[PDB]
């Protein structure tokens, strides 16, 4: 509270040494380095006990340092000549704040994403002399932590040193178990793409070393169990973000061996009764997340073989599984879902109360904790549990345009829905009436829906298709090789005559008397939607003779010469769509119209897309 | 006195690692198959080799083969410790694969499952596999691939009178596709477990024969005149990645470098150039189309493989339906070839594009590595990394701006990561390797270099974003898929994304904004603007004169 | 067993039970034409990971007992699996006599 204005003046002081103009990076050592006195001032104002616990004056404190190091990549590699560059001094100092913030998952994710920016997007300026002085620094500071982890076997070690050694190894393994976008090729063991690096076998070595330490020691401290849950948190984070993460389905895995490793590792963690702690969600999150990746896909056998669950059952007790109420609850839900998909269809009935399919319960209850309803405010847990219990329903599967109409007109498919004539009239009454001026965002969502529904109109007389199994367009979304304008049909149906969605599009948007001020984003949206219409339908005649540019080609005039380059290069994408028709372009007059339009831009900023628009 | 120390466990159960390895062999199962691998080998006999025997590893004539594997496993669990149990299994299963392979009459159905079993043996404990076993296994898998010489040598186009009146059978083709793909996957696995050994002992692996054998099999995989099998292209370039990555990360790097000729690299890099200039298009990945221009992942080899899950595994049911499962046989169960193929989803095409874009990221990543190996000039860091990489950068900016913006595919970001990566492959080639950028070669790509730098410096205008209100309206138009991704990550899979304290989503409404800027092709990152600025404007070479440069600056503003 | 060519598990790999169309007691599924010893070795591998020795023993005892039982009380089915399952059960009992809990012995 006292120094929020101090940091708010310090960010202005950093931005005040920009340049004479708005373009400033300064990758070279300038011949005036006074802000390194601020750099020393930044991290030294971070390791302290009083007001770092406040969220804002820590987040702005590290955001100021990231804005300093972003617009000054020379500060990293400035060679504080002990033997090395100062980014080695930055890493081990940056480790201390993260090990002091071991428990808060916000304060270490947010530190490691910007530590990712400081080496990926900032030591691409230097390469060979400065890639191998931090990818060797991480190997040495990781060799040190795995080396000092093994002199606790001989028992002469300390206890707080054991604690911070475990936590520092946790943070070093936490940095490298992010997705590939955090640390790019900045570090030479995270180098390979295709989801399989030098760090993978090294990580599977170090987690087996720390499990060997957990077997070799014996301790029942409570917060030692607290820091012992973070290794299974780290090992579920290791596998849950190497996933390809498709549209709305389960994020599919890349390497079955890493899943086998993580399941075997946390099953070994449960066998030895490691990490039991009251009202802690960590192991429950791991079990539910990893079962969510293995619901009905190719990895369900890999889940049931390597994380065996049917040997902790013990139905006869209210303490239903052995471990802890959250962990027993999550494992009971996983057991319930495995037992449900084991049994046949006739052996299970629909609840009509919790909307989950369920088998004949028990001689006891044994069905409370699976649907109790769900737990204390641990917000991801109950939605994991909803997904595990509700993925069996085999209902209308999630689809992209069905999402974006259910995100827009909420609760729309409680009706016929898949019939096509009614969604046009729902979009029509929402596109004619329910806006006064407020929807400068909702109209852009409506025009991306009008873009996608325009394709779905074109799939009849392409009489078999449907609203639900339309994922993406076969013409506007997937693309093939060769000339991309061979794919669009010359004798496709005309837009005004048959496509009622172009009637909608011209009725609201292109005949609105304030086209030259919608917004730039609504112009881009109406250009995307008009691209989809004119790629699926023949555009109208550009001129009858009475002047008369036909309110869509007029929008091409408006955006093709506009100030921003985005509307220019987006409106150049429909200039070819006007050139492809028949009974409008059979004797080549739309071509001549587009030619004498493109012969009339003697303005310097339009030179890019014009060269595109010719070609 | 000092009651602080952590107390040991008096009854430490150090787990028997050879028992765990025995169990991982016994319940090894490849993805999509009904039986386990040992349980498939219990259903296989070899009825032309009347008596196999190498070193007390007798197989009878009609006996199950997996009977003899599990007999070897039980017999050598008692005796050998783990580092000897591994190479005993490696050489015995290698000799069995060998004399099943070099035989005129015998079916080779045991060979894919023995290679997959061998891969499970190698990668179990990478510290336990001694690297002379890795050397012998590498040489065996390379000449195993040169035995199966003809799988990677089918011609591009057939006769006009190649009548397709033939029984149209797939089972033998499925077997030797599995043999080649599991063999290349095993080569990748050998080199990544060799990558995990301590960095003083790489010379126990490498000699002349390693690099000659991989040179042969690498010319075989990344083909020119034959139909490409994409499965082996992934692994064959990941091997070259592991090679460059350990040349970077060993101390006595000279012995690898003195062991490698110049002809090895200048035959490798031209095939990488020919791979980098191929097209990745969703609508005709799985099509069969014009050769050597579209990375296409043929229908007739669509299964996972031993490391990475590469297709949708459409041929995984046929691995299980390759045997009768209630019978002990040698010939395969008949798989009809034209029954597969039956239309539901082009999402499969999107994720196969995702793999192929990661493949091109891999190729220009090993370009980035061997810039750093050969920092001094050589035959190979020779200026054609301006030509091929600037052709690549210019075309993947061009058809990004013309085709992909607003096409709601997941693969846009990675496709505009490639350009954002290959600029740096330009940039450190520009700043740190100008001594070999020959003047005649720069003018071969003076169009494309200058235009590709211009499409980064056009973003310094930035009259598009400038706020927050219309940028999220733009990301409804271009980047709704990543909103679905980040909501599924936030509600299920990320520990930091619950109880968001109004500093962790104000980073999200910075980085989704810079993401959708970098996708929308206006407002890239400022650092890449600087890297593109300090190539064109810098006076290391006169790309433009001072009256030709401001003709480019007037086409932004300026 | 002394005098036999194959091992006992390797004899049970050569045995199927074609009148009991689906055997199952507690995740110990045997199919109709499947090898029986396939299911024994699947049970063994599955219960090595999970159970410690005194529970691994009586799990094997009651599962192989239920299999011997419903092969035995059947009118049409041959009983060839039963001697080797009883010999296998004897090998299970006498391996570590301190580990076999005596309620398993009673049953
Ligand atoms: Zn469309």
């Amino acid at each position: 509270e006292s120094h929020v204005k101090y940091l708010d003046e310090l960010i202005l002081a950093i931005k005040d040494l920009n340049s004479g103009v708005d373009s400033k990076v300064q990758i070279k050592k300038v011949p005036s380095l006074k802000i390194l006195n601020t750099l020393i001032r930044n991290l030294k104002d971070q390791r302290r006990n009083n007001i770092m616990k406040n969220d804002t004056i820590f987040s702005k404190t590290v955001s100021a340092l990231a804005l300093l190091l972003e617009y000054n990549p020379f500060l990293l590699v400035m060679k504080d000549s002990n033997g090395n560059f100062e980014i080695q001094r930055l890493i081990d100092d940056f480790l201390n704040i993260s090990v002091l913030n071991y428990d808060n998952y916000h304060r270490i994710w947010f530190m490691r994403r910007k530590l990712g920016s400081w080496c990926k997007a900032c030591v691409e300026f230097y390469g060979k002399p400065a890639k191998f002085q931090l990818t060797a620094h991480f190997e040495n500071t990781m060799n040190l932590y795995e080396q000092a982890l093994t002199e606790v076997l001989l028992g002469k070690t300390e206890l707080l040193k054991f604690y911070d050694t475990l936590k520092g190894l946790y943070i070093l393994l936490y940095w490298f178990t992010s997705e590939y976008s955090t640390f790019g090729n900045s570090i030479a063991f995270l180098d390979s793409s295709l989801g399989f690096t030098k760090f993978d076998f090294n990580f599977q070595r170090l987690i087996r070393i720390v499990l060997y330490v957990f077997d070799s020691c014996e301790l029942a401290a409570l917060e030692y169990a607290e820091i012992q849950l973070k290794y299974i948190s780290l090992v579920v984070d290791y596998v849950c973000n190497r996933t390809i993460s498709t549209a709305l389905d389960a994020p599919a895995l890349v390497c079955c061996e890493q899943l086998k490793f993580v399941l075997t590792t946390m099953h070994h963690f449960l066998d030895n009764k490691y990490g039991l702690l009251d009202n802690d969600p960590t192991m429950a999150k791991g079990i539910l997340r990893l079962y969510s990746l293995c619901i009905s896909n190719d990895f369900s056998k890999c889940f049931v073989d390597h994380f065996p669950i049917d040997q902790w059952a013990d139905f006869s007790q209210s303490e239903h599984f052995p471990f802890t109420q959250l962990t027993n609850k999550a494992l009971s839900i996983v057991y319930f879902d495995l037992k449900r998909r084991s049994l046949p269809v006739e052996a299970l009935k629909y609840d009509n109360k919790f909307n989950i399919w369920v088998y004949q319960s028990e001689p006891d209850s044994s069905l409370k904790n699976v649907t109790s309803p769900f737990d204390d405010r641990y917000k991801q847990l109950e939605k994991l549990r909803l997904l595990v219990l509700k993925k069996f329903n085999k209902t209308e599967r999630g689809t992209l345009l069905k999402y974006r109409v259910n995100q827009l007109s909420p609760g729309f498919f409680q009706r016929a829905g898949n019939d096509f004539k009614l969604i046009l009239n729902e979009a029509s009454v929402s596109i004619q009436t329910c806006f006064k001026t407020n929807n400068i965002t909702r109209l852009t969502s409506w025009t991306v829906i009008l873009g996608r529904l325009a394709c779905l109109e074109s799939e009849k007389f392409s009489s078999t298709k449907d609203m639900d199994n339309w994922y993406v367009c076969h013409l506007c979304d997937i693309e093939k090789t060769g000339n991309p304008f061979v794919r669009i049909n010359p004798n496709r149906p005309e837009a005004a005559g048959k496509s009622e969605i172009f009637r909608i599009l011209h009725s609201n948007f292109l005949s609105h008397p304030n086209i030259d001020e919608f917004s730039e984003s609504l112009l881009s949206g109406i250009l995307f939607s008009l691209h989809r219409i004119f790629s699926h339908f023949q555009p109208p005649k550009l001129t009858d003779g009475n002047g008369q540019i036909n309110k869509s080609f007029k929008l091409v005039q408006k955006c093709f010469m506009n100030s921003n380059r985005y509307l220019r290069l987006l409106s150049t994408r429909i200039i070819p769509l006007f050139n492809i028709s028949d009974s409008h372009n059979s004797e080549d007059e739309h071509t001549a119209t587009l030619i004498k339009f493109l012969q009339s831009q003697k303005l310097p900023v339009v030179k890019e897309n014009l060269v595109i628009a010719w070609t | 006195l000092k009651k602080n120390m952590v107390p040991l466990n008096p009854n430490r159960i150090i787990p028997d690692e050879t028992s765990l390895f025995l169990e991982s062999i016994l319940l090894h199962q490849i993805i999509g198959a009904d039986l386990s691998t040992i349980e498939i080998l219990n259903r296989l006999k070899l009825d032309y080799i009347t008596e196999f025997k190498f070193k007390n590893f007798v197989i009878a004539k009609g006996a199950p083969i997996g009977k003899s594997i599990v007999s070897l496993l039980l017999r050598c669990k008692k005796t050998l410790t783990l580092d000897r149990f591994i190479d005993t299994l490696l050489e015995d299963i290698a000799v069995l694969i060998k004399e099943i392979s070099v035989h005129p009459n015998e079916s080779k159905l045991a060979v894919p499952f023995l290679v997959a079993l061998m891969y499970q043996i190698v990668q179990f404990r990478p510290s336990a596999t001694h690297n002379l076993a890795l050397k012998d296994c590498f040489l065996f898998i390379c000449d195993l691939i040169r035995i199966y010489h003809h799988v990677l040598k089918v011609p591009i186009h057939e006769s006009n009178m190649n009548l397709h009146v033939e029984p149209q059978i797939f089972q033998y083709e499925l077997i030797d596709y599995l043999i080649i793909s599991y063999s290349f996957d095993l080569l990748e696995g050998i080199l990544r477990v060799l990558q995990s050994h301590p960095k003083q002992t790489y010379m126990e692996f490498f000699d002349e024969n390693i690099l000659k054998s991989f040179e042969f099999v690498y010319k075989l995989a990344l083909t020119i005149s034959y139909k490409p099998m994409v499965n082996v292209i992934f692994s064959a370039v990941e091997v070259v990645n592991i090679i460059t990555s350990i040349i970077l990360n060993m101390d006595n790097s000279s012995d690898l470098k003195s062991l490698i000729s110049g002809s090895w690299w200048r035959d490798c890099i031209t095939r990488l150039y020919a791979l980098l200039e191929k097209e990745i298009k969703s609508g005709d990945v799985y099509n069969e189309n014009v050769d050597t221009t579209t990375l296409h992942m043929s229908k007739y080899h669509d299964f996972f493989g031993l490391i990475r899950n590469i297709g949708d595994n459409e041929l995984g049911g046929l691995i299980s339906k390759l045997i009768y499962t209630d019978r002990l046989q040698s010939v395969p169960r008949v798989i009809s070839k034209e029954d597969i193929g039956m239309f539901t989803a082009p999402i499969i095409g999107y994720k196969m594009e995702k793999w192929l874009l990661k493949l091109k990221d891999e190729v220009l990543n090993i370009f980035e590595n061997l810039l750093m190996i050969y920092g001094d000039d050589a035959t190979i860091v020779n200026g054609e990394m301006l030509i091929h990489s600037s052709k690549f950068l210019s075309r993947e900016q061009a058809l990004m701006i013309e085709r992909y913006v607003g096409q709601d595919s997941p693969n846009l970001d990675l496709r505009c990561h490639l350009i954002e990566h290959t600029l740096t492959i330009i940039y450190r080639l520009w700043k740190d390797h100008f001594k070999q950028l020959r003047e005649e070669q720069i003018k071969q790509v003076e169009s494309q270099l200058i235009m590709s730098l211009w499409r980064f410096l056009v973003c310094q205008t930035e009259t598009v974003t400038a706020n927050e209100r219309e940028m999220r309206d733009h990301r409804h138009l271009v980047d709704s898929l990543h909103d679905l991704t980040i909501k599924d990550q936030a509600s299920y899979y990320e520990d930091a994304f619950e109880d968001l304290p109004e500093y962790i989503e104000e980073e999200l409404k910075m980085q989704l904004n810079k993401r959708t800027g970098r996708i929308m092709q206006v407002k890239y990152d400022e650092k890449f603007q600087e890297m593109a600025r300090t190539i064109l404007e810098s006076k290391s070479f006169d790309l433009t004169t001072l009256e030709e440069a401001d003709s480019l600056y007037i086409s932004m503003g300026l």
